[PDB]
Formats: structure tokens, C-alpha cells, sequence
């Protein structure tokens, strides 16, 4: 499909086959010290957006079921619109600014429910 | 409806963000020596798959003048040349005084070249023997307010000291693709009527850049890439006058030049295990160099430019006039070819004043007419504080520079009495300008895979 | 057991103890800039490794049972033979040819098999 | 709570959000080669810990619960008193002399038990 | 005898030459194997090998 056959369609779409624009962190070679700076890649990139996605237990660079609870004060879009017209590269943009919330409230709630763990084989 | 929150992994979104590329060149050049073109040594050998490939569904912005790009470029081929000059000879011994001759031609139809001595420092520091070297005039000074006229200075030592360059490194262009590092992306843009501001309604992501040539101007765009259709002429903001309108051309505009003089080469050893090369005797006649161009086909491309610089300035005609005047290096059209760097004194190409109307070609009075004088310097102070001295070493035999034209750099003139021929210049310019013309169809990007979107999951322990 | 320690042995041997070869990536010390792009070493190679098994569903440095059906077109040796006898440094290359269409399947599945999960709690 | 919010904090506080220490390995820029070879940082450090973490079975940047026994000869500190008084800065310090053998009992568990699965799934 | 061909460099006297062992060494990911068998022509297969 490419590298971004998805830019601009639809969540349908862009959901399935996640998996393209998932591999390609993998290049670069020899160009003296800016390239060695160069190569934060992976090597940085990955790492992290990883570390957030498996901090609220999603340890999978695909599709992850949270708990969190979608709310009144952050949508004001009418719900069954978004699935199957807008696109991503529009959603960002009117989502962007609880990002800092919801990246605790991620992490908080997998504390949360893997402290059971402990107590339901204990 | 109390939806449970999801976070998805590869979500295609875009993030306009600035970042170093890769210089990558193609694949035959690294069979060669080192620096031997430099486009081998110090940038990355190239791939030109995969497929460019369509965004089908997007809307997105450019802005050709905003962009940083093109600084890259400009920073890194700056490194890469100053790195060219370390293992080359600093030159040194010959900045002192040279005696040279005043005999003088005087009788016209000619232009020479002078012929100058000097001292120098064989395998023995202790001794110095005599040599001789014919030198371009401008790179040779009077010596003093003391008026010997024999006494002649190298132009150096009064600003810095020079590098000669080594005979193992050319300067034809290698074509580059400045490309990207994986988690961003090349975006281009696929409207060719294109402003060169607000959205491109068609755009395709790339891999990286088609083939860049970067090659040295300073009046007018040598070999590149021309327009789809027509002409299209681009600046941030006609209201200033001094920015530098860039046109484009469709149809090619053919150059030739040529140095008839049959220069040759001197070889004198100047300190321990080191040469300096000069020019000796001239074989045959003396001879000026020039570049020639068609004069019907450069007056009907020069008719179809002013038929879309009229566009934003309906009531006023238009007019070409010479170049700024002044310092040589901005009042002339200057280029390098076989190794070798012109300086063309240009006020020929752009004396005339159109007025809408389409003054043909047709019917040809005579086909092989024709439009043709330039200098020639060895010391060349190429960029400003770069360290600026090259001496470029000479060629052996002639040289020939058949070439394309692929678009202009102008300066918009301020008005004069109100005159309805208010005029139009050619102008010289940064460097930067000179690689913006090749790279607008670009931008770069930053991809960030993690979003959040409502499913109808719910969750498990 | 060594880095080495089942090349050319049988397939029960050197399926059981993988982690004595899996631990070996981490090394590496200053000699300049030369040594420094040798430092991709564990940080581009395991990183490869580690995305390729976790897309396929197995985030896990060991035996992962996948589900993709093995062929008639590409096995043409008996089973049972196989996990009795033979040694890795011959099965890879009797079957070297189709790494590349068995990698794009496994993926597949995956996206295939996580979208039903999806459901399956919705 | 910051970088350090629980050293010198009984094991109950400190065993709760542990995912303030956990998130920072992030960080470092440009300062020449030596800076460059400074950024080890997740890059070794972490690709490190993580194979470990997941060797034994651990997915996961939190708590984890393995199988291997406790011992007597280990311990011979009453198992009440140390999860209500005591520091991690002070248990690490009794416990470190048995780490090495910990180490390896967890990996071979953790082989000794996904073996099962691949049978039983067969 | 120089400056017929290049210029030259006293060798400093705080470096001396007597050779001290190297041992040119792999990353992990890869490995170095030692062939064991002594009559061995240069070439073909070593049927004693050691990591
Ligand atoms: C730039 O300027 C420099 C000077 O600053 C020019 O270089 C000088 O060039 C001349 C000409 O080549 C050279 O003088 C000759 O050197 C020869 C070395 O072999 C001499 O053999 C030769 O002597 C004959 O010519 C003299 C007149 O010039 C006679 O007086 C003399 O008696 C010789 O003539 C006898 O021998 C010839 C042998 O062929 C014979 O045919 C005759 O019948 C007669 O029997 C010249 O002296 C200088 O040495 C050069 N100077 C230096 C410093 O090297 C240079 O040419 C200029 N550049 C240009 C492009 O013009
Ligand atoms: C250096 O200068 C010499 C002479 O000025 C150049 O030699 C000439 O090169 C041209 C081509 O550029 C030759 O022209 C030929 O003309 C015939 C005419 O029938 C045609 O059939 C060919 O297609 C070709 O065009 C010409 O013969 C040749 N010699 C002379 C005496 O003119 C030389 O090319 C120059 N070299 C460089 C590197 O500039």
C-alpha cells in the first residue's frame, strides 16, 4: 500500500493494515557525525512511542482496547459520524489539545487494573 | 453511550517539521578515486526504488520561500567543499614581487593575457631560482605607489592566502538526492501550475529527491530541470522590488561558449615535495573567448516571458536593461565549465522593450544568426568568508560548454516618472536563490503513528 | 551451553535453551566514530528482530506457535523426520526460498486475528 | 511525584506508580563524539533491562508475578516485616548477593513453562 | 634524499615500536569461529570447528 496509502482516507480504511506504516523506522548509513546524530530513528523514536503504548498495557503496535471513559467535554461531534467519514488528518487536529490528560489517565488506569492481578492469584 | 477510549499504532498524520537529509548520489560514480567527483566521497550511494506513489485523497500546504531545505543544502555542500581544500597546497611562495614585461600589443583587434616572473623555493631552502608564468590579467596587481612599472603583485596578501586546487578533483556536478531518515517522509508536489504558495491539490509522497545539479551560477540557471507547460514566475511579494523574481522556461534556450586561446600548462615546484602549475606559452593566435545564442529563439522566449510579466502589471509595459554595474562579480553572468570559470559581460542579451504584441520569428531573414565576450580568472574568491581563495590550476587544450537555459533571475526596477515602460533587470544573488529554483516542489514531514479514537471495546482485568 | 552451543544439532536439542543464543546482543566500547557506527550492533538488529516477531502476534524471545498453514508446495520432506534428525544450519537453507511470502502472512493473520478481538469484546 | 518520589519509602508507597521512574530515559543532545557515544541511555540501558524483563516472562514495566521459590536460606528476615517498614534502598542492599543465581532460575522457569503450552495447543 | 618526492616527520621519541598483541575482536550479533584442524591446505571444509 506504501508508506502513507492511508493519508486522508477514511478510519475504516486506515485502520486495517496498520501494519505498513508500522515498519518502515529501519534506514541510514554512513555520512560522517551528523549522520550518527542522524539516527535517533528507531533508536529513539520507537523506543519511546513504545514505552508509552506499553505503560497503558498496550503491548502491541496495532489496535489496543483501553478502559478510559470518552467524554461530553472532549467530542461535541456527533459519534457515529467520525467512523465512517472524517479522516485522521483532521481528527488530530480537533483532538489535539487533551493529548496531556489522556496520556495519564492511560497510564494511571494500568496501575490500576494490574494491581488486581496481584490479589486475583494471591 | 460510555465508549472505553482506544489508542492506535500507525495512524497515518502528518507533522511539518525540520530535519537533516542524506546526500546520495548514483551508482557509477564509486568505482573512482577519492573526492574524484566529491559526489562519491562524501555522500552515500543511492537507490531509486521504490515507486513514487500518489496521496489520493489530501490537501496540503507549501511554501516554497519559508522553507529550510534548501539551508541544509547550502550549509553541508559549503562543508563538503571546504573539506575539498585541506590536502591540496597552500600556495605561499608565489605572492611575492613579480617582474613581468611591458611591451603592450596596442594595435587592437586583440586581447592578451601578461606574461610575469618570480622566485621560488626549489628542494633547497636556501636558494632560489627563476621562473616564469603567463597570469590572467585580473589576478595580477600593481605592486606600489612607487612606480615601477614592472613590479607586479599576485592579488593576494592584501585580504587572505590561497589553496591551489589538486588536478585528482573536477567540478562537473554529480547529480544528489537529498533524502530522508525513516519516521519522516518526502512529500512533492504534483500541481504544475503552481504559485509557489498555499495548498498543492495534488501530492505524492517520495521517497527522496529527484536529481539535484548543483551547478555554480550567478545571472542565469545553467542544466537543469524545465517547466511542464509554460512559463511560471515566482516571488514572495512583488510590493518589494529588491527580491528576486524567479522565472522558469519550458522550451530549452541553447548556450555555447568556447576559450579559442590553446593554453598550456606549466609545472614549477614551489617548497619540499610540492607543485604549483601555471600557464605557459600560448600555442597559435590569440583569441577571445565568448558564448553564443540563437537570437530569434532567445527574442521569442524572452517575448513569452514578458506576455506573464505583463499579467501583474496590466497598464505598465515592459522593458530589459543592463545589469547593476559595479563590482564584477555581481554585474556579470559567471559559471564554470571544463574546470575553467567565465565572467561574461551580458548587457547584450537584455536591451530591447516589448509591448504585448507577438513580434514573430517568421519569415527567418537569415537561420544561422546569432547573439555572441567573457573573462577569465584564476583566483577566484568564490564565497563570502568561506575562505574564500581557489586558485583554480590550468587545463591543457580548449574547451567547449554547450548548454540549456532553463530560467532567468530578474530584478523588478522602480518607477520612474510614472513611465509606462517601467523596466525589468537581470540580477545576480545568493546561492540560495540559485538552488530554491530546483527544490520547490518539496517539503518535508514528520510522521507520528500514535492516536486515540473511541472504539466500542470494553476492557479485562 | 555457549553462544554456539547446538549448531548442527537436532531440533529438540536446539529448540529447548534459545535464551543462551537470544542473550548475546549487548557489547561495544570507544574506538571513535569508526566503532561508533558499529555500535547498530543490538540497537538496529535486535529492534528489526523484535518488530518483525511482535507484528506477527509474538511478543516473545522464544517458541511462538503462529497459525499460517504449512504446505505441500514448500515442505516435500516427511514431517516426522524433521524434528527428530535434522539441524537448523540445513533446514534454512533447504527452506531459504520463501521466507518473504511466509513473513507477509504471518502479519496478515495477525491483523486478521487482533480485529476479531476487537469484536469479540465489543 | 518526580524522578526519585519514594527512595527511602516503605515497599507499599514505593511499589505504587512506579511508572514516574520507569518513564525516564528520555533525554540528551548534541555535544560531539563523546556526547554522542553519552547517549547509551534506553538505547543500551533499556534494550538491556527489557530483554531480562521479558526472558523471564515479565512483559511488562511494572509489577510482574513469576513462579520461582522463595528459600529460607535466602531470606531469614520475618516475611511480615518487609513490605510494611522496610526500603527498596536498604532490601537490595541484604539481597545482593543471591542475584546471579535469581537471574537464571527465572529464564529456565520461564523456558520450563511456555514448553506446556506448545504441547498442550498440540 | 628528501625533497625529490615529498617532505618528512621525525618519529617523536615518547613512542617506540616493539609490537604488542592485538586481538581483532567481534560485535555481538556476529561471531568469530577457529578452525581446528591442523593439516589444513588453505581451503575446503574444516571438519573440527570451534566458536
Ligand atoms: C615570457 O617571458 C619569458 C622571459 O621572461 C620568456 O622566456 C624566455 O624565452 C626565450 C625564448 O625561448 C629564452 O631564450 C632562449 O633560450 C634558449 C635555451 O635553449 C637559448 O638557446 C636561446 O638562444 C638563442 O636565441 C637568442 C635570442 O633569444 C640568441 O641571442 C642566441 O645566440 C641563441 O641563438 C643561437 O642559437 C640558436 C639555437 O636554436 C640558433 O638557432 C641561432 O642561429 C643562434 O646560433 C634563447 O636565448 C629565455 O631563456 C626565456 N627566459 C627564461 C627566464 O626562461 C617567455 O617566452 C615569455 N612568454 C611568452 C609566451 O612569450
Ligand atoms: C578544441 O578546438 C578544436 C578546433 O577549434 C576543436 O576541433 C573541432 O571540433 C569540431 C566539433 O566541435 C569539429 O567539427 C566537425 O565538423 C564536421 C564538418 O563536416 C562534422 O562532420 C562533425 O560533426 C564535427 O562537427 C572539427 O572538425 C574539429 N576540428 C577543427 C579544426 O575545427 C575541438 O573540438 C576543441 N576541443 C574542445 C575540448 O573544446
Amino acid at each position: 500500500l506504501g508508506f502513507l496509502g492511508a493519508a486522508g482516507s477514511t478510519m475504516g480504511a486506515a485502520s486495517m493494515t496498520l501494519t505498513v506504516q508500522a515498519r518502515n523506522l529501519l534506514s541510514g548509513t554512513v555520512w560522517g557525525i551528523k549522520q550518527l546524530q542522524a539516527r535517533v530513528l528507531a533508536v529513539e523514536r520507537y523506543l519511546r512511542d513504545q514505552q508509552l503504548l506499553g505503560i497503558w498495557g498496550c503491548s502491541g503496535k496495532l489496535i489496543c482496547c483501553t478502559n478510559v471513559p470518552w467524554n461530553s467535554s472532549w467530542s461535541n461531534r456527533n459519534l457515529s459520524e467520525i467512523w465512517d467519514n472524517m479522516t485522521w488528518l483532521q481528527w488530530d487536529k480537533e483532538i489535539s489539545n487533551y493529548t496531556q490528560i489522556i496520556y495519564g489517565l492511560l497510564e494511571e488506569s494500568q496501575n490500576q487494573q494490574e494491581k488486581n492481578e496481584q490479589d486475583l492469584l494471591a | 453511550e460510555n465508549l472505553w477510549v482506544t489508542v492506535y499504532y500507525g495512524v497515518p498524520v502528518w507533522k511539518e517539521a525540520k530535519t537533516t537529509l542524506f546526500c546520495a548520489s548514483d551508482a557509477r560514480a564509486y568505482e573512482k578515486e577519492v573526492h574524484n567527483v566529491w559526489a562519491t566521497h562524501a555522500c552515500v550511494p543511492t537507490d531509486p526504488s521504490p515507486q513514487e506513489l500518489v496521496l489520493g485523497n489530501v490537501t496540503e500546504n507549501f511554501n516554497m520561500w519559508k522553507n529550510d531545505m534548501v539551508d541544509q543544502m547550502h550549509e553541508d555542500i559549503i562543508s563538503l567543499w571546504d573539506q575539498s581544500l585541506k590536502p591540496c597546497v597552500k600556495l605561499t611562495p608565489l605572492c611575492v614581487t613579480l617582474i613581468c614585461s611591458n611591451a603592450t600589443v596596442k594595435n587592437g583587434t586583440v586581447e592578451e593575457m601578461k606574461n610575469c616572473s618570480f622566485n621560488t623555493t626549489t628542494e633547497i631552502r636556501d636558494k632560489e631560482k627563476k621562473e616564469y608564468a603567463l597570469f590572467y590579467k585580473p589576478d595580477i596587481v600593481p605592486l606600489s605607489e612607487t612606480n615601477n612599472t614592472s613590479e607586479y603583485r599576485l592579488i593576494n596578501c592584501n585580504t587572505s592566502a590561497c589553496t591551489q586546487a589538486c588536478p585528482k578533483v573536477t567540478f562537473e556536478p554529480i547529480p544528489i538526492h537529498y533524502c530522508a531518515p525513516a519516521g519522516y517522509a518526502i512529500l512533492k508536489c504534483n500541481d504544475e501550475t503552481f504559485n509557489g504558495t498555499g495548498p498543492c491539490s495534488n501530492v505524492s509522497t517520495v521517497q527522496c529527491t529527484h536529481g539535484i545539479r548543483p551547478v555554480v551560477s550567478t545571472q542565469l540557471l545553467l542544466n537543469g530541470s524545465l517547466a511542464e507547460k509554460e512559463i511560471v514566475i515566482r516571488s514572495e511579494n512583488l510590493t518589494n522590488n529588491a527580491k528576486i523574481i524567479i522565472v522558469h522556461l519550458h522550451t530549452p534556450v541553447e548556450i555555447v561558449c568556447t576559450r579559442p586561446n590553446n593554453n598550456t600548462r606549466k609545472s614549477v615546484r614551489i617548497g619540499p615535495g610540492q607543485t604549483f602549475y601555471a600557464t605557459g606559452d600560448i600555442i597559435g593566435d590569440i583569441k577571445q573567448a565568448h558564448c553564443n545564442i540563437s537570437e530569434e529563439k532567445w527574442n521569442d522566449t524572452l517575448q513569452k516571458v514578458g506576455i506573464e510579466l505583463q499579467k501583474h502589471f496590466p497598464n505598465k509595459t515592459i522593458k530589459y536593461n543592463q545589469s547593476a554595474g559595479g563590482d564584477m562579480e555581481i554585474t556579470t553572468h559567471s559559471f564554470n565549465c571544463g574546470g575553467e570559470f567565465f565572467y561574461c559581460n551580458t548587457s547584450n542579451l537584455f536591451n530591447g522593450t516589448y509591448n504585448g504584441t507577438y513580434i514573430s520569428t517568421n519569415s527567418s531573414a537569415n537561420s544561422t544568426s546569432t547573439i555572441t565576450q567573457c573573462r577569465i580568472k584564476q583566483i577566484i574568491n568564490m564565497w563570502q568568508g568561506v575562505g574564500r581563495c581557489m586558485y583554480a590550476p590550468p587545463i591543457a587544450g580548449n574547451i567547449t560548454c554547450r548548454s540549456n537555459i532553463t530560467g532567468l533571475l530578474l530584478t523588478r526596477d522602480g518607477g520612474t516618472n510614472s513611465n509606462e515602460t517601467e523596466t525589468f533587470r537581470p540580477a545576480g544573488g545568493d546561492m540560495r536563490d540559485n538552488w530554491r529554483s530546483e527544490l520547490y516542489k518539496y517539503k518535508v514531514v514528520k510522521i507520528e503513528p500514535l492516536g486515540v479514537a473511541p472504539t466500542r471495546c470494553k476492557r479485562r482485568v
